[PDB]
């Protein structure tokens, strides 16, 4: 597989494979691919077979390009990544020969998965908790700046509740990696505020 | 989501 956002492994005989990734960050010129490979969940753990980064990737917000990576594997064994730009049709590519692991290396790589991987679980779970509060604050901020339309919202709620995804986003920058249940907090902090809004716009009837 |  290779690694996405907050150094995770994505998993992707002779078997072909494809995914669609986005882009992390809004205005993003290039991608970087990184190859991990190993029976870990940790992109950290497996070793980096290479990484070649694809750019003149047009400037768009965070979810907005479609980007196609193929992992081509024929019964020799030698892998071909290559990353495609949906929209503008470049793409870049890298190939891996099969020319050096030995079998009970491999057999004790397996072992460690299964003894280990089940912590590698749980600090994915505690990982997606930081990207989904991320998208969280982001989706939020637009909502409450996105619609002209939606300005019906009252502008005392709409000031607290704003001051309040201001002080996350602070928060998120200053602290890079925090426990599950911080991340968890945090979300639950700003749902309290904006639910009721929410409940309040639909609550008309 | 892909970091650059």
């Amino acid at each position: 597989g290779l690694e996405t956002a907050g150094g995770v492994m994505t998993k992707l005989i002779p078997t072909k494979k494809n995914q669609i990734f986005t882009t992390y960050a809004d205005n993003q010129p290039g991608v970087l691919i990184q190859v991990y490979e190993g029976e870990r969940a940790m992109t950290k753990d497996n070793n980096l077979l290479g990484k070649f980064q694809l750019e003149g990737i047009p400037p768009a917000p965070r979810s907005v390009p479609q980007i196609e990576v193929t992992f081509d594997i024929d019964a020799n064994g030698i892998l071909n990544v290559t990353a495609l730009d949906k929209g503008t049709g470049k793409q870049n590519q890298i190939t891996i020969t099969n020319d050096r692991l030995s079998k009970d290396d491999i057999d004790r790589m397996v072992n460690d998965a299964e003894k280990y991987k089940e912590e590698d679980e749980q600090n994915k779970n505690r990982i997606e908790a930081r990207n989904n509060l991320e998208n969280y604050c982001y989706n939020v901020k637009n909502t409450l700046q996105d619609e002209n339309l939606k300005t019906k919202i009252p502008k005392d709620d709409s000031e607290k509740c704003m001051k309040t995804v201001k002080s996350v986003l602070d928060w998120l920058e200053k602290n890079q990696t925090a426990e599950t249940e911080e991340y968890n907090e945090k979300e639950k902090d700003i749902s309290s505020v904006y639910n009721p809004i929410m409940t309040k716009i639909y609550q008309g009837a | 989501l892909l970091t650059g």
